[PDB]
RNA sequence: UAUACCUCUGCUUC
RNA sequence: AGUAGUAACAAGAG
C-alpha cells in the first residue's frame, strides 16, 4: 500500500494527495474493519 | 339492626369472597428514621439461632465468627440454624439420582452463559453498595468507580470485557496490600468576568489518589449495608433489608443462574415460574395427588410457611451445594461458583444511621453514628435498646458494624434456596411408612401435600418432614403454617378451593395511574384493566367501571379534564383554547383535553392509533413532530405498546444534589454524556445495539468518522475543501 | 454531516477531562459510562408523579431550537423556565407546554408514520373489520396455556432478529454477515423501502420492529380459540360463566384451520 | 375526644330545625396518604 | 460575625 | 398540639 496513492483525477502514482490507492482492512479490530468493508461495498 | 359484613361469610364461603379480606384500599405501613433498631435485632437473633455451635475469631478480618453448621442438634422447637451437611448431601443425592444429568447441564449452561457474559452487565443491579464513598448509588455509578479505582491499582480487566477478568480482579484486589481510589476536593480559581472586580471564583472540583489499607478494604468488600423495609403489607411491625456491594454481584449472578437452570427442571419448584403457570403447576401437582390412593386414602393439604428463613440458612451450606452440584464441572467453574458463598460465610454488616438521642426540656435531638454508639452510657439509650446494644457487643466491630457469619439476607440465594427446599421436598418417605409426601416451594413459602391410610400417619408424615427439615437449618412456623384435608389451600396469597378463586384485591393498587408518563400511564393504565378481565377475573361492568376509575384519576393527576368542561388550571386554559381551535375533537387525546374512546374491546390499542384518523393534520404533526423537544434520547417489571409523541416527555432531575459536595457527579455525567451522544452520532446502532471491542473508544470514531470523510468526498457529497478540511483535523487527531 | 462531527469531536477533545475519557475508555464500557449518573431509582413513581404534577415546572426539555420555538410565558401562563435541567441541561417547563406546542407549535412531517407503527394498526383494522356474535352463558373450563400475545410479520429468534434489524436501519454496522440476511433478504427489501423516507428515529423503528418480529408468548387461560388475533382480544372473548363468539377481520391461516 | 365542639346556628333539615354544630380538630397528613386518598375511588371496584 | 426580611432544596442516600 | 406508632416529621441547608 504504502507508496500507492490516487491523484485528483483518478489514477495512480507513487509518493502528497490526501487518498491511498489501497485501503487497508488488515490489521485493525474487528468491529472496524468490517464496518470499514461493509461501508465501501 | 346491625349490620355484620363477616355473615356475607354465612351465604360465600371465604375462599370465594377472599378479596374482602385483603385492605388494599388501604395505605401500606411506611418506616420512620433509622433502622438500626431492625438491623441489630436480626444480629442477635441471627446468632441467637447458632449460639450453640463454633465460635471463633477469623483471622483475616478479626472479626467473631460462629458455625452452627454439623453443630448439636436442637432440643426444642426454637428456630434452630444447626444444619447437618451429610443429611444435605444426602438430600441432594436423592435429587440427583432422580433428576439426572440436571446437575451438570445447569453447570454447563450457567458456564457457558458466564464466560458470555460482559462486565456491564452489573449495571442492572439497581441500588448498590458503593465501597470507595461508603453510599447506596446506581449499580453503573457503584461498577464505574470500582473500574476506575481498580485502574489505580493496576487492574485492567474490565478492559477486556467479559466478566471472568473483573471477577479475577476482584479477587485479587483482596490480594492488595494498599488499595487506591479516587475522591473528589475542590480547588477555587478566577475564572475573567465583567463584574466589577474583573474575575469570578467557580469551585473546580479535582480528583484526589486514597488508600485503604488490605484489612479495612476487605471488610469493606465483605460489608452489606442495610435499610427499613417501606411499603411491607399484612405486617404490623417493620423489618431490615439489607445491600450488597459490586464485587459479591458477579459470583452471586452465576450461582442464580445455575440454582436457576436447576429449578426451571424441577416439577415441585414454583421458580421462576409466572404467577400465571404457578397454577398450572399447582392444580396439575393436586390433581396427581389425588388421585393416588383412593382406599379410604386420606390426602391432606399442608399450608406452610418458614419462620427464620434467611436468619438460619448458613452459607457454609450454600458453599456444599455448590461443590456438590458443580461435581462434573472443570476446577476453575467450581472455584469461580465458591466465592460467593465463602464471602456471605465472612459477610459483615452496617448498622445504618444509628440512633437518636433528645431532650424534650430543650427541645434537641441529636443522631449518634454506629461508630458513636457506644460512646455514651448505656442508661441514656431506652429499656430495650440498652439490651440489644450489650447483646450486639460480642458482634460489634470498632469502626461501628457488625459480624454476621451465619444467615442471609433478604432476597440474596433465592433460587438456590428453593432448591434447598425442594430438596427436602425430593424425600417424599423416611423408614418406609404408610404415608407419601411431595409438595411445592417458593423460597420462605411452600406447599406440602401428604396422603396415607389414616390422619393419624399423615400428621407423623408432616412431623417427619419437619424433623426432616430442622437437618437442612428450615423451620416450619408453627405459629403460621396449618393443615387440613386436600380440596382447598392457601400458597403465596393464591387461594384454591377446588380450583384456584380469584383475588381481585391483590392487583387493585396496580389500577391507578403508574407515573411514568401520560403517554405511558394510559397504554399501562387500560393493559391493567385488560389483563385483569383475563387473569384475575373482573366482569365488563366492573371493568369498564375501572375504564371510567382510571380517566377520573389520570385528568385529576395530569390536570388535563375535557376541553368542553369549565374546569380551571394553568393547562386547562390552554386545552379550551384547543378544544375551540381543533375541529376534529374527538381526535384529541384526554392529555390535550380530549374525550375518552376506550371500552372492554379496545383496551389493547395505543389511544393515538386509535384516534389517528380522527385527527386534523396540525394537530396529529404537532402532536408527532419527529424533533420535538418533550421526548428524550430513548434506548430500548412490564412492558406497554405505546407511540412516542410529545406527552412521552420524562421530569426533571431531582435538584436536592445542588447544594451538597456531590456536584461533581453531574459534570463526571454530563462529561460522558457528551462523548456517548457524540459516539451515538458516530454510530448510530449503538443506542439499540451494545457496541463491542477492547480498542479505544476516540479510534472507533476516529476510523469511522475518516472512512465517512472518504466515502461522502469519493462519492461526491462532499467538496476538495471539506474533505481536506476534515483529514487536516483528523490528521491531528 | 461529517464534518460537523469531526469538528464537534475536535472541540470536545479540546477538553482535557473528554480527551482522557475518550481515550482511557473502552467500546465495552460505552455500556458503563452511558448508564452514569446523578439520578435515583423512583421507589414510588405512582405518588412522585402525583406530586411533581403539583409543581411549577416538572418538566425537563432537551436543548435545540425546537425548544427555543416555546415561549417563555403564554397569556400569564408560566411555560418555560430559564432554569436548566440538571440531566438534559436544557430548559425546564410545566405541563402546560406541552398543551402549548401540541395547539401552536411547529407542524412536522408525519409521513411513514402509518408504515412505521403499522403493527399497531394492524390491530385497529383486526378490530373495525372484525364482527361480533353471540353471547352465551354458562360454565368455561379455562385451560392455562403458553400462547402468542399478537401476531407477528415473521417470528425468528431475538439474535437472529436483531441482525434482521441491524441489516435494515444500520447496514454498515451489521458486523459479520448471518444467513439470516439471505433467508430474509425479500422482507428486509421490503421494510427497507416502507422505512426511508420517514424522519422517525431509529431507535423507535427498531423497537417497532422488534415488537413485529420478536414473539410475546405468555401463559394465559384460554378455551376454544388460541389464535394470536384472538389471544389479543381474549379479555372480551370469555369469562369462567360466559362466551363471547368473536370473528376478527384480516386474512387468517391456513394451518390455523 | 380528639374534638372541640361549637354551637352555631339552625337549620330546617328535615322540615323541622336542627342544631348546627362546628366540629373543630387539628389533624395532619402526609404525601402517601393524600395520594392514597386520591386513589380512593378503587373502593368501588373491590366490592363491585 | 456579616451578607441573609437573602439564596438554594421537596425521593438524592454519608 | 397534632400526625403518628417500637421512630420520625411538626422545614433543611449555604
Amino acid at each position: 500500500s504504502d507508496m500507492n496513492f490516487l491523484d485528483e483525477e483518478g489514477k495512480a502514482y507513487t509518493a502528497q494527495n490526501l487518498r491511498p490507492q489501497y485501503e487497508v482492512i488488515e490489521g485493525m479490530p474487528r468491529t472496524i474493519a468490517w464496518m470499514v468493508q461493509r461501508s465501501l461495498a | 339492626m346491625n349490620i355484620n359484613p363477616y355473615f356475607l361469610f354465612i351465604d360465600v364461603p371465604i375462599q370465594a369472597a377472599i378479596s374482602t379480606t385483603f385492605p388494599y384500599t388501604g395505605v401500606p405501613p411506611y418506616s420512620h428514621g433509622t433502622g438500626t433498631g431492625y438491623t441489630i435485632d436480626t444480629v442477635i437473633r441471627t446468632h441467637e439461632y447458632s449460639n450453640k455451635g463454633k465460635q471463633y475469631i477469623s483471622d483475616v478480618t478479626g472479626c467473631t465468627m460462629v458455625d452452627p453448621t454439623n453443630g448439636p442438634l436442637p432440643e426444642d422447637n426454637e428456630p434452630s440454624a444447626y444444619a447437618q451437611l451429610d443429611c444435605v448431601l444426602e438430600a441432594l443425592d436423592r435429587m440427583d439420582e432422580e433428576h439426572p444429568g440436571l446437575f451438570q447441564a445447569a453447570s454447563q449452561n450457567a458456564m457457558e452463559t458466564l464466560m458470555v457474559t460482559t462486565v456491564d452487565k452489573l449495571t442492572q443491579g439497581r441500588q448498590t453498595f458503593d465501597w470507595t464513598v461508603c453510599r447506596n448509588q446506581p449499580a453503573a455509578t457503584a461498577l464505574n468507580t470500582t473500574i476506575t479505582s481498580f485502574r489505580l491499582n493496576d487492574l485492567n480487566g474490565a478492559d477486556k470485557g467479559g466478566l471472568i477478568p473483573f471477577c479475577q480482579d476482584i479477587i485479587d484486589s483482596l490480594d492488595r496490600p494498599e488499595m487506591t481510589f479516587f475522591s473528589v476536593k475542590n480547588i477555587k480559581k478566577k475564572l475573567p468576568a465583567k463584574n466589577r472586580k474583573g474575575f469570578l471564583i467557580k469551585r473546580i472540583p479535582m480528583k484526589v489518589k486514597d488508600k485503604i489499607t488490605k484489612v479495612e478494604y476487605i471488610k469493606r468488600a465483605l460489608s452489606l449495608n442495610t435499610m427499613t423495609k417501606d411499603a411491607e403489607r399484612g405486617k404490623l411491625k417493620r423489618r431490615a433489608i439489607a445491600t450488597a456491594g459490586i464485587q459479591i454481584r458477579g459470583f452471586v449472578l452465576v450461582v442464580e443462574n445455575l440454582a436457576k437452570n436447576i429449578c426451571e427442571n424441577l416439577e415441585q419448584s414454583g421458580l421462576p415460574v409466572g404467577g400465571n403457570e404457578k397454577k398450572a403447576k399447582l392444580s396439575n401437582a393436586v390433581a396427581k395427588m389425588l388421585s393416588n390412593c383412593p382406599p379410604g386414602g386420606i390426602s391432606m393439604t399442608v399450608t406452610g410457611d418458614n419462620t427464620k428463613w434467611n436468619e438460619c440458612l448458613n452459607p457454609r451450606i450454600f458453599l456444599a451445594m455448590t461443590e456438590r452440584i458443580t461435581r462434573d464441572s472443570p476446577i476453575w467453574f467450581r472455584d469461580f461458583c465458591s466465592i460467593a458463598p465463602v464471602l456471605f460465610s465472612n459477610k459483615i454488616a452496617r448498622l445504618g444511621k444509628g440512633f437518636m438521642i433528645t431532650s424534650k426540656t430543650k427541645r434537641l435531638k441529636a443522631q449518634i453514628p454506629c461508630p458513636d454508639l457506644f460512646s455514651i452510657p448505656l442508661e441514656r439509650y431506652n429499656e430495650e435498646t440498652r439490651a440489644k446494644l450489650k447483646k450486639l457487643k460480642p458482634f460489634f466491630n470498632e469502626e461501628g458494624t457488625a459480624s454476621l457469619s451465619p444467615g442471609m439476607m433478604m432476597g440474596m440465594f433465592n433460587m438456590l434456596s428453593t432448591v434447598l427446599g425442594v430438596a427436602a421436598l425430593g424425600i417424599k418417605n423416611i423408614g418406609n411408612k404408610e404415608y407419601l409426601w411431595d409438595g411445592l416451594q417458593s423460597s420462605d413459602d411452600f406447599a406440602l401435600f401428604v396422603n396415607a391410610k389414616d390422619e393419624e400417619t399423615c400428621m407423623e408424615g408432616i412431623n417427619d418432614f419437619y424433623r426432616t427439615c430442622k437437618l437442612l437449618g428450615i423451620n416450619m412456623s408453627k405459629k403460621k403454617s396449618y393443615c387440613n384435608e386436600t380440596g382447598m389451600f392457601e400458597f403465596t396469597s393464591m387461594f384454591y378451593r377446588d380450583g384456584f378463586v380469584s383475588n381481585f384485591a391483590m392487583e387493585l393498587p396496580s389500577f391507578g395511574v403508574a407515573g411514568v408518563n401520560e403517554s405511558a400511564d394510559m397504554a399501562i393504565g387500560m393493559t391493567i384493566i385488560k389483563n385483569n378481565m383475563i387473569n384475575n377475573g373482573m366482569g365488563p361492568a366492573t371493568a369498564q367501571t375501572a375504564i371510567q376509575l382510571f380517566i377520573a384519576d389520570y385528568r385529576y393527576t395530569y390536570k388535563c379534564h375535557r376541553g368542553d368542561s369549565k374546569v380551571e388550571g394553568k393547562r386547562m386554559k390552554i386545552i379550551k383554547e384547543l378544544w375551540e381551535n381543533t375541529k376534529g375533537r374527538d381526535g384529541l387525546l384526554v392529555a390535550d383535553g380530549g374525550p375518552n374512546i376506550y371500552n372492554l374491546r379496545n383496551l389493547h390499542i395505543p389511544e393515538i392509533v386509535l384516534k389517528y384518523n380522527l385527527m386534523d393534520p396540525e394537530y396529529k404533526g404537532r402532536l408527532l413532530h419527529p424533533q420535538n423537544p418533550f421526548v428524550g434520547h430513548l434506548s430500548i417489571k412490564m412492558d406497554y405498546d405505546a407511540v412516542s409523541g410529545t406527552h412521552s416527555w420524562r421530569t426533571k432531575r431531582n435538584r436536592s444534589i445542588l447544594n451538597t459536595d456531590q456536584r461533581n457527579m453531574i459534570l463526571e455525567e454530563q462529561c460522558y454524556a457528551k462523548c456517548c451522544n457524540l459516539f451515538e452520532a458516530c454510530f448510530n446502532s449503538a443506542s439499540y445495539r451494545k457496541p463491542v471491542g477492547q480498542h479505544s473508544m476516540l479510534e472507533a470514531m476516529a476510523h469511522r468518522l475518516r472512512m465517512d470523510a472518504r466515502l461522502d468526498y469519493e462519492s461526491g457529497r462532499m467538496s476538495k475543501d471539506d474533505f481536506e478540511k476534515a483529514m487536516a483535523h483528523l490528521g491531528e487527531i | 454531516m461529517t464534518l460537523a462531527k469531526i469538528e464537534l469531536l475536535k472541540q470536545l477533545l479540546r477538553d482535557n477531562e473528554a480527551k482522557t475519557v475518550l481515550k482511557q475508555t473502552t467500546v465495552d464500557q460505552y455500556n458503563i459510562i452511558r448508564k452514569f449518573n446523578t439520578s435515583r431509582i423512583e421507589k414510588n413513581p405512582s405518588l412522585r408523579m402525583k406530586w411533581a404534577m403539583c409543581s411549577n415546572f416538572p418538566l425537563a426539555l432537551t436543548k435545540g431550537d425546537m425548544a427555543n420555538r416555546i415561549p417563555l410565558e403564554y397569556k400569564g401562563i408560566q411555560l418555560k423556565t430559564n432554569a436548566e435541567d440538571i440531566g438534559t441541561k436544557g430548559q425546564m417547563c410545566s405541563i402546560a407546554a406541552v398543551t402549548w406546542w401540541n395547539t401552536y407549535g411547529p407542524i412536522g412531517d408525519t409521513e411513514g408514520f402509518e408504515r412505521v407503527y403499522e403493527s399497531f394498526f394492524l390491530r385497529k383494522m383486526r378490530l373495525d373489520n372484525a364482527t361480533w356474535g353471540r353471547i352465551t352463558f354458562g360454565p368455561v373450563e379455562r385451560v392455562r396455556k403458553r400462547v402468542l400475545l399478537n401476531p407477528l410479520t415473521k417470528e425468528m429468534p431475538p439474535d437472529e432478529a436483531s441482525n434482521v434489524i441491524m441489516e435494515i436501519l444500520f447496514p454498515k454496522e451489521a458486523g459479520i454477515p448471518r444467513e439470516s440476511t439471505w433467508i430474509h433478504r425479500e422482507l428486509i427489501k421490503e421494510k427497507r423501502e416502507k422505512l426511508k423516507g420517514t424522519m422517525i428515529t431509529p431507535i423507535v423503528l427498531a423497537y417497532m420492529l422488534e415488537r413485529e418480529l420478536v414473539a410475546r408468548r405468555r401463559f394465559l387461560p384460554v378455551a376454544g380459540a388460541t389464535s394470536a388475533e384472538f389471544i389479543e382480544m381474549l379479555h372480551c372473548l370469555q369469562g369462567e360463566n360466559w362466551r363471547q363468539i368473536y370473528h376478527p377481520g384480516g386474512n387468517k391461516l391456513t394451518e390455523s384451520r | 375526644p380528639k374534638y372541640t365542639v361549637f354551637r352555631i346556628g339552625s337549620l330546617f333539615v328535615s322540615g323541622r330545625e336542627k342544631s348546627v354544630y362546628l366540629y373543630c380538630r387539628v389533624n395532619g397528613t402526609n404525601k402517601i396518604q393524600m395520594k392514597w386518598g386520591m386513589e380512593a375511588r378503587r373502593c368501588l371496584l373491590q366490592s363491585m
